[PDB]
């Protein structure tokens, strides 16, 4: 069949047409030779201006209600009798799912960027058997992560874990493998403002601890294990530099670091603050 | 209209509770025959009983407005003919300054 | 750059030019409207004295 | 030459509207159609007929 | 890098991508255009 | 008239597909892809027949 | 008072000048302190949209000169 | 000036009366869908990119965004923005050189002139970063204006 | 007694802002307690955790409201309660 | 331009500023010079600086 | 907005005389009409225009550049 249109000035013929497209008069005309090769060009503007495609696809199905010129038995009937076909897809886990995470992020107020972005990884997977179900939370949360981080943002995952309790073990093991499916399907550096954000202070602090923050991997100091411990590392040994008082009582029930933390990152980065002095 | 307002509306409270104390004959304890020439008293359209000398129930009312003792968007009408007063607190009414 | 007034009122060199003739309405070109008498509602022009009566 | 009828005149405050003539101006020679009907669009910023 | 103009800071921007969308001097918001260096003409015929 | 009015044929049997010019595609930035009601109503009782087929 | 959570997680307060450039929604948060109970501290619930000039509003009383400033016409 | 009619003098027109200034604001920004296809503003170019508005680009900067303060005309790109595509998608014709992207411009009115007055850039609450244009026009009044 | 004039003024009211946000607000509120129910029924059905932050759905307020605004919606049931600000001249 | 008026605005008040032209004839019309744009003997070029201080 | 050229009626060149004529009220405690007698606009498609003029360029200037 080959099923393919494409326009060639019959007088001309010398390409792959070098043409252009006169959409106010709604044609198309040789741009050497004048001709006009198609005409009644129609439009395609105003119709979408009226108006999820995105994951499920051509899976098909039509959100409906009751109608004005209904009785109330007729109300509660469409209402019983619009659940009744729900087993012809397994999409309704996603449609519970995806209503979830649009439950999720928006609680917690993430932009609605993250809404689909989660939305993505969730429909990206949907099914494996080294997830065979796993708790089907982290197939949740974890995509939120996948969403959140490729939404450009990031949380800690206490704030995720506190937020969906998955034990964290199996959350995180069958994490991992979601940016191994990703990549066979196929970052602290965005914690800093939103840390001092809850606090209330101005905006130079940020970039401050960014140089700060930068130099403590590059020379040595792996620093963590799990380095999240030294991210707030890199914000401490910043506000001992400032005399507001956020002293680690204030850090430690706000952004939820064991002074035994706070103390060792705070002085072991003492011995090296010399080369540390930007302004 | 340019000197228009709405009312704002307020609590009844005070009024109707302020009118038992000046003589409204409570409705429970209301017998029409012997007291045959009584004036219904209504408060946003709810009968709460009645009177027997309605005249020196109203400019005792609107006194208490003017001098601020009943908010003055609070709207009471003597209606003599009908030997009904009434009395409006509601909120979205249209009112004037006169 | 020199224009003319034709062209845009910029270059306009004058402004109201005041013009009349037959200040005293003898040569009949127009007539005056009227409730009881032209002459005690119409003021006179300002050179009306500088021709005859 | 003098006018053989008095003018009433004097100043009035006067205002000016929306419709300018320039926002209400336009033709059309085979312009782009509909997509359900094949039949011309309407309105003039969309090239209407 | 192109020059932009702070929101009420009137401040020289020049800024490019991956710049802190925010103020020299301080932290404000919004980002204006910059007029061209290039001139302008008229006519008030 | 048994030659174009069978009253038989006034009970529906097969009901037939319009093609896509009755309902065209509202094809926006190749991704916004709109369809009209029919379209989906079309599938919606594509569906609706894909059931009874099968559950019977 | 008014204020807007951006894109980051960041909240600050919102002027109504950035709200109609910003394409923002001039609004405030509601908080409700909620007792629970079980038998034999503040709650955030929601936002809400002010009317301008209002008492709640950050142009509820400031100066002409203020409102110069503010870039809102008095 | 019968029927409702007048009949305005030349020279107060010339000499400004009733003139009056117009404000245009053309406003446009950039969604992500699910942060795979990335909506761009740049000023785009009539040849590593496809099915373009065959208006003028040149009153753009880099961005893809007019300087103010320029005077425009009808059917002219006021702000460049693209959307990339899969080269192995539709095959839309000429698809098969380019492979980067199309045109998604948001030209200027072709009815329309004047000077770009202001354009500023900021960010919705989703941080997603977009632009609204204002354009400045003198309408002086004419034959058929209504008073 | 004439046949009681029911286009009389003083039998008329007016529902301003104030009125309109709240029963709008009514509704929106009462939605947001059974929704709470819910997550509180489960939570004591299936011993498990009880979050506030998963008890309560914030843009159900925001996003309601704001979208109650931006067209005159108030629920079909009514139309044409917000308009967009009509600055064509100051008097307008 | 950094004032609170429209460029043509200012420019269209430029216009209606009157200015000496005694000696008119002495010069050329604009269309008539075969000049680039304009000439010594066609127009005259004027400048104008103000800054608020 | 600000002290129009030149009266669109007339063509009496008028911009000059906005300040003199607010020099008068501040200081002389004038009437307008008589004003506008020591001003000179003695006909009166001028005496409109500085009569009826708005400066609303001064509120204007309140706003911080
Ligand atoms: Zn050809
Ligand atoms: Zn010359
Ligand atoms: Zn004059």
């Amino acid at each position: 069949p080959n099923l393919n249109i494409v326009l060639t000035c019959p007088e001309c013929k010398v390409y792959p047409p070098k043409i252009v497209e006169r959409f106010s008069e709604g044609d198309v005309v040789c741009a050497l030779c004048g001709l006009v090769l198609s005409d009644k060009l129609v439009d395609t503007r105003s119709e979408w201006r009226t108006f999820n495609p995105l994951l499920d696809g051509n899976n098909l199905s039509t959100r409906i209600g009751k109608g004005e010129t209904t009785d109330m038995r007729f109300t509660k009937e469409l209402n019983k009798a619009q659940g009744k076909n729900v087993m012809d897809k397994k999409d309704n886990e996603v449609q519970a799912a995806f209503a979830k995470i649009t439950m999720l992020c928006d609680a917690a107020e993430l932009p609605k960027i993250v809404k689909d972005c989660a939305k993505e990884a969730y429909k990206l997977c949907h099914d494996e058997k080294t997830l065979k179900g796993k708790s089907m939370e982290s197939i949740m949360a974890a995509s939120i992560l996948i969403g959140c981080r490729r939404a450009e943002v990031a949380r800690t995952f206490k704030e995720i874990q506190s937020l969906i309790h998955v034990k964290t073990k199996e959350f995180g093991k069958t994490l991992n493998i979601m940016k191994n499916i990703l990549r066979g399907k196929s970052q602290n550096l965005t914690y800093i403002p939103r840390f001092c954000s809850h606090l209330g202070l101005p905006m130079q602090v940020t970039t401050s601890a960014e140089y700060t923050a930068k130099k403590c991997k590059e020379i040595k100091e792996i620093a963590g294990k799990s380095p999240i411990t030294i991210a707030v590392v890199s914000i401490y040994l910043n506000i001992l530099l400032f005399q507001i008082p956020i002293t680690a009582a204030k850090v430690g029930q706000t952004l939820q670091v064991t002074e035994g933390t706070i103390k060792s990152g705070y002085k072991i980065l003492y011995e090296h603050r010399d080369k540390l002095v930007d302004p | 209209s340019l000197m228009s307002c709405i009312s704002v509306g307020t609590d009844p409270m005070p009024i109707i509770t302020f009118l038992s104390e000046w003589g409204m004959e409570p409705l429970e304890d209301y017998v029409p025959h012997q007291s045959p020439d009584a004036t219904r008293v209504f408060v946003n359209g709810v009968w709460h009983g009645v009177h027997r000398n309605p005249a020196r129930l109203m400019e005792t009312l609107r006194t208490l407005r003017r001098k601020g003792d009943i908010n003055p968007e609070v709207s009471m009408i003597r209606d003599i003919r009908e030997k009904e007063l009434k009395i409006f607190t509601d909120a979205g009414r249209v009112y004037r300054p006169l | 750059k020199k224009g003319i007034a034709k062209e845009h009122a910029k270059w306009g060199p004058a402004a109201a030019i005041e013009f009349e003739y037959d200040p005293w309405n003898k040569l009949k070109h127009t007539d005056y409207w009227y409730e009881q008498d032209s002459a005690k509602e119409w003021p006179q022009s300002k050179n009306c004295e500088y021709e005859d009566p | 030459k003098k006018l053989m009828a008095q003018i009433f005149f004097g100043p009035t405050y006067y205002q000016r509207l929306r419709h300018m003539v320039d926002d209400k101006i336009h033709a059309r020679a085979r312009g782009p159609m509909q997509v359900l009907t094949r039949q011309p669009v309407e309105g003039r910023s969309r090239d209407g007929g | 890098t192109l020059k932009y103009i702070c929101a009420e800071c009137s401040s020289k921007l020049s800024l490019s991508r991956t710049d802190a969308v925010r103020c020299k001097d301080c932290g404000h918001r919004i980002l204006l255009k910059a007029r061209t260096k290039r001139l302008v003409q008229f006519e008030a015929r | 008239n048994e030659v174009f009015s069978r009253p038989e044929w006034m009970i529906l049997t097969c009901l037939p597909v319009p093609p896509p010019p009755v309902r065209p595609s509202i094809s926006f930035n190749e991704s916004q892809r709109g369809e009209d009601d029919l379209t989906f109503k079309l599938a919606d009782i594509l569906k609706a027949n894909i059931s009874l087929e099968t559950l019977e | 008072k008014p204020m807007v959570n951006e894109s980051d997680g960041v909240t600050h307060a919102l002027y109504p000048q950035e709200a109609r450039l910003r394409n923002l929604t001039y609004s405030s948060g509601l908080f409700v302190d909620v007792k629970k109970r079980t038998y034999e501290g503040k709650v955030f619930i929601g936002r809400l949209p002010i009317m301008l000039r209002s008492k709640n509003c950050y142009l509820s009383e400031a100066t002409e000169s203020d409102l110069y400033k503010l870039k809102e016409c008095p | 000036n019968q029927e409702d009619s007048m009949i305005m003098n030349q020279s107060s027109i010339d000499r400004g009366l009733f003139r009056s200034l117009f404000f245009r604001s053309y406003m446009d920004q950039e969604k992500k869908y699910g942060m795979s296809i990335t909506e761009t503003f740049e000023k785009p170019q009539r040849t590593n990119t496809l099915r373009m508005k065959h208006g003028t680009y040149d009153k753009l900067d880099d961005d893809g965004l007019i300087a103010p303060g320029v005077r425009v005309s009808g059917e002219d790109v006021i702000i460049g923005k693209t959307t990339p595509i899969s080269p192995d998608e539709e095959e839309l014709g000429q698809r098969t050189a380019y492979h980067s992207k199309r045109d998604a411009s948001t030209p200027l009115r072709s009815t329309e002139n004047g000077i770009v007055d202001q354009v500023l850039v900021t960010t919705n609450q989703d941080g997603l970063k977009f632009v609204k244009v204002r354009v400045r026009t003198t309408k002086i009044p004419q034959i058929g204006d209504k008073f | 007694k004439d046949q009681d004039d029911r286009d009389h003024f003083g039998k008329k009211r007016l529902d301003l802002a104030g009125p309109l946000l709240a029963q709008l607000f009514k509704t929106l509120f009462k939605k947001l307690t059974k929704d709470i129910f819910r997550y509180m029924q489960r939570t004591v059905e299936e011993a498990h955790d009880f979050n506030m932050k998963l008890a309560i759905n914030a843009k159900t307020i925001t996003s309601g409201l704001k979208y109650a605004l931006a067209t005159g919606n108030w629920g079909s049931s009514r139309a044409g309660v917000s308009q967009v600000l009509n600055r064509y001249t100051y008097s307008s | 331009n950094t004032t609170v008026l429209a460029d043509e605005f200012i420019a269209h008040r430029l216009g209606l500023i009157p200015l000496q032209s005694m000696d008119i004839e002495q010069l050329e019309y604009s269309r008539d010079c075969f000049c680039e744009d304009h000439c010594d003997k066609c127009s005259v070029v004027l400048t104008l600086q103000a800054f608020g201080e | 907005m600000i002290v129009p050229v030149r009266c669109f009626s007339c063509g009496k060149v008028v911009g000059d005389k906005w300040e003199s004529y607010l020099n008068l009220l501040q200081e002389d405690e004038l009437d307008e009409g008589t004003a506008l007698s020591r001003l000179g606009l003695k006909r009166y498609c001028c005496r409109r225009m500085i009569l009826t003029h708005v400066d609303l360029i001064e509120k204007f200037l309140r706003y911080n550049p």
